[PDB]
RNA sequence: GAGACACGGUCCAGACUCCUACGGGAGGCAGCAGUGGGGAAUAUUGCACAAUGGGCGCAAGCCUGAUGCAGCCAUGCCGCGUGUAUGAAGAAGGCCUUCGGGUUGUAAAGUACUUUCAGCGGGGAGGAAGGGAGUAAAGUUAAUACCUUUGCUCAUUGACGUUACCCGCAGAAGAAGCACCGGCUAACUCCGUGCCAGCAGCCGCGGUAAUACGGAGGGUGCAAGCGUUAAUCGGAAUUACUG
């Protein structure tokens, strides 16, 4: 199981587009507003952050990564690339998760595991 | 100084020979090492250099000079020299290519790599 | 082929403006324009001789953009043509095409109207260039193709080249968005900040 | 014997000719005895395509030259147009 | 679009000491393994490569030493393997010298390795590992 | 043989390689490719006679590794790209600090734009002149045949080639390294080290505060290249004719 996500950092939270055989399978908004890559990617890092910025109507920021997340034989990793995946250029943040995880189902909830708390429940197309 | 003394006796030249006659105007030469060892400059250096005796294909038997630190540098090993003498060691006039044939780069070099034969350190 | 590092950087080294950017704001707003870049930038040492035809080669190199290799073939082609090699050297300079449309109005800066004459939104007497060293003649009819006058950059432009001086040797219409080469401008009607007797003698050591 | 043939003398895709009067056992762009023109097959308008020395060729058709197939058929366009 | 699926680097260096596979992965030296195939011309090497096999070896000259380099990239993609093997260098808007490609899926890394040790089967040392 | 004492002719000898029934026979890449070897080191056993040229032929045509092109290689020269404008919380982190700050630095981000080139799709010059079929007239001739000459018609002739070039599409995406920073010589500090390890074109540096060694921050010079080595002239008026 391969899941491609979206993700989408601006004034109003964090959008998450989940994409599975290159097919939009579902969406996710949170309330996750933080302008800096260093905060970005500290919640990124930790799964969390204690402090959001506040969301300024008047500027607009927006600020995009992607997480491939794969289900290989005794791991799952989750690789979030600034911009856009390189593959041959080292990712920006590394992830690594002791289990073994059966279907995209399960996958997800690692995914929303570690952002525990933050994700409304998905809406699918 | 005359022009009479000229017309008997043209001025004449200096046939300029090489400080690297072993290389026989090639930019480098193919050698084994027959032995490697080290030796004292003279004075007022102080110093244990790197050097190595090197039988060239065309016959010829120099000695080369090791620069860097560090060196995989054995009996029978086939090298490179390019030329350029040692001020301070006495009789040593090429310097080994680092990184070609036989000889290995130096280890952790981040400054000059490309004359020492260190690769880019990717990251 | 160009540079494309930080800009101002450039000018606090060469201690004057070299009008890297757009002129909105004031340049000595943006950096430190009296003080050299670097951690050691405070200190003012001397300068030598060599380092004195130097620092003047690389101002203008800077103010229009041209590599070494480029440039040492302006000057080649300067000295050899008849006349002053100083003043041959900045009237190529002042022909060439990415000059021409920065000083017309087209460009905000000079790397901007680079970026319009590469990307093919420039004609040369009717018919579209795409060479920045191109070299413009006297009586040339260069103008904005039809797809490009839409650009807001392009009219942006064009109010900021009123705030600078009017070049003589050019004939601009901001309606039309075209305008004409009639003459190679002389050394008057350029900067007198620049001393090309030091290029040309860098050039024969 | 002696001919009046062509010498492809241009750079590559852009070819350029010139009229010669060579002895037929040497080179194409080998050693030759006179130039009598030239022919540039992908001239621009405005612009000499081809211009043959008439006279002198008239002098060596005298004197027993042959000419080429190509050549034959410039020396009727430099007639015909004229 | 994206057509971002596992994918290995592997640089291949062809020696007279024998043949050389450095693996990379997101350009980290992930693992090694050697073979003795030693096979000096550009032909011989583009043959065994292709083939996967070649029938004799070239000698081992020790006072003549050489070094001959190629890259090959291993994709994983969803219904099938590619391999491209360039010379030298990764140009990859240029076609590839030797394209290899298999029906069969991998998911993972040491899925798509399996395939490439497989066309070389016999040849390669088991991994040494990083 | 007009022409050779003949690159892919003959004869003899010699060395080498090969075939043999052992008696005897065959061969010559310094043609184009290619192989082995030598070397620091130099490419594909590609396509086409479409063009130019050559041989033969009345011609059609046949032949042509000449030639025209294609492949490989940053080997050189030349052009272009790797974005443009804005942007001070002068952010974070790094480095330095007289602990005040400084610098990296408008640089990044963020914002607003642009799409050369690469990628995808569509269109599309020129290199082609001839030749062949027809007729018409003229020319000669007994002949309004035949032939030749000159016009006019009708079908065609491209290896390169998925040509150059042009239009459309999406998105800043796919695209920066190398040497140097004691003086000469453009560019300076911290740390590690301790006559060791090392550097070095020359002068020289290193024995505890190294701008010279090694790493880092900052900087300078070049840039799809940059360094090193070899080689020649220069500077060298240091063979001086000029001098
Ligand atoms: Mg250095
Ligand atoms: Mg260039
Ligand atoms: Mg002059
Ligand atoms: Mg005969
Ligand atoms: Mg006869
Ligand atoms: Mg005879
Ligand atoms: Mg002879
Ligand atoms: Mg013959
Ligand atoms: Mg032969
Ligand atoms: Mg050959
Ligand atoms: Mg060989
Ligand atoms: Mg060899
Ligand atoms: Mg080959
Ligand atoms: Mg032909
Ligand atoms: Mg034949
Ligand atoms: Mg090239
Ligand atoms: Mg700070
Ligand atoms: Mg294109
Ligand atoms: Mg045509
Ligand atoms: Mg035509
Ligand atoms: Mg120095
Ligand atoms: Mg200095
Ligand atoms: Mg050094
Ligand atoms: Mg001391
Ligand atoms: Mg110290
Ligand atoms: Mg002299």
């Amino acid at each position: 199981p391969t899941l491609h996500i979206l993700l989408q950092f601006n004034h109003r939270g964090l959008e998450a587009r989940i994409f599975r055989h290159g097919q939009l399978w579902a969406e996710t908004h949170a309330e996750v507003v933080l302008r800096s890559k260093t905060k970005q990617i500290s919640f990124l890092s930790n799964g969390s952050y204690p402090s959001m910025d506040a969301t300024t109507p008047l500027n607009p920021w927006k600020s995009t990564y992607q997480a491939v997340l794969r289900a290989e034989p005794h791991r799952v990793t989750m690789d979030v690339y600034h911009k856009r995946i390189r593959p041959f250029r080292l990712p920006l943040v590394q992830k690594e998760w002791r289990t073994c995880e059966e279907n995209v189902f399960g996958l997800y909830h690692v995914f929303e595991t570690h952002y525990a708390g933050y994700f409304s429940d998905l809406l699918i197309h | 100084a005359t022009v009479n003394q000229l017309v008997r006796k043209p001025r004449a030249r200096k046939v300029a020979k090489s400080n690297v006659p072993a290389l026989e105007a090639c930019p480098q030469k193919r050698g084994v090492c027959t032995r490697v060892y080290t030796t004292t400059p003279k004075k007022p250096n102080s110093a244990l250099r790197k050097v190595c005796r090197v039988r060239l294909t065309n016959g010829f038997e120099v000695t080369s000079y090791i620069g860097g630190e560090g060196h995989n540098l054995q009996e029978h090993s086939v090298i490179l020299i390019r030329g350029g003498r040692v001020k301070d060691l006495p009789g040593v006039r090429y310097h080994t290519v680092r990184g070609a044939l036989d000889c290995s780069g130096v280890k952790d070099r981040k400054q000059a790599r490309s004359k020492y034969g260190v690769k880019r350190p990717k990251a | 082929a160009r540079y494309l590092g930080p800009k101002l950087k450039l000018s606090r080294r060469e201690g004057t403006d070299l009008f890297l950017k757009s002129g909105v704001r004031a340049i000595d707003t943006k950096c430190k324009i009296e003080q050299a870049p670097g951690q050691h930038g405070a200190r003012k040492p001397r300068l030598s001789d060599y380092g004195v035809q130097l620092r003047e080669k690389q101002k203008v190199r800077r103010i229009y953009g041209v590599l070494e290799r480029q440039f040492r073939n302006y000057y080649k082609e300067a000295a050899r043509l008849k006349g002053n090699t100083g003043e041959n050297l900045l009237a190529l300079l002042e022909g060439r095409l990415d000059n021409v449309v920065y000083r017309m109005g087209f460009g905000a800066t000079r790397a901007e109207a680079r970026q319009l004459v590469s990307h093919k939104a420039i004609m040369v007497n009717g018919r579209v260039v795409n060479i920045a060293s191109y070299q413009v003649s006297p009586n040339d009819v260069v103008s904005i193709r039809e797809k490009a006058k839409k650009q807001s950059r392009v009219k942006a432009a064009l109010e900021l080249a009123e705030q600078r001086e009017k070049p003589t040797w050019l004939e601009v219409d901001a309606g039309k968005m075209e305008g004409t080469f009639k003459r190679k401008p002389e050394r008057s009607d350029l900067s007198a900040d620049i001393n090309e007797h030091l290029i040309v003698e860098l050039y024969s050591k | 014997m002696v001919t009046i043939r062509l010498a492809r003398h241009g750079a590559k895709k852009r070819p350029f000719y010139q009229v010669v009067v060579a002895d037929s056992r040497n080179a194409r762009n080998g050693r030759f005895i006179e130039r009598v023109g030239f022919f540039n097959p992908i001239a621009s308008e405005k612009e000499e395509g081809t211009r043959l020395d008439l006279d002198r060729i008239a002098h060596w058709v005298g004197q027993g030259a042959t000419i080429s197939d190509r050549v034959a058929a410039l020396i009727k366009e430099v007639n015909k147009a004229a």
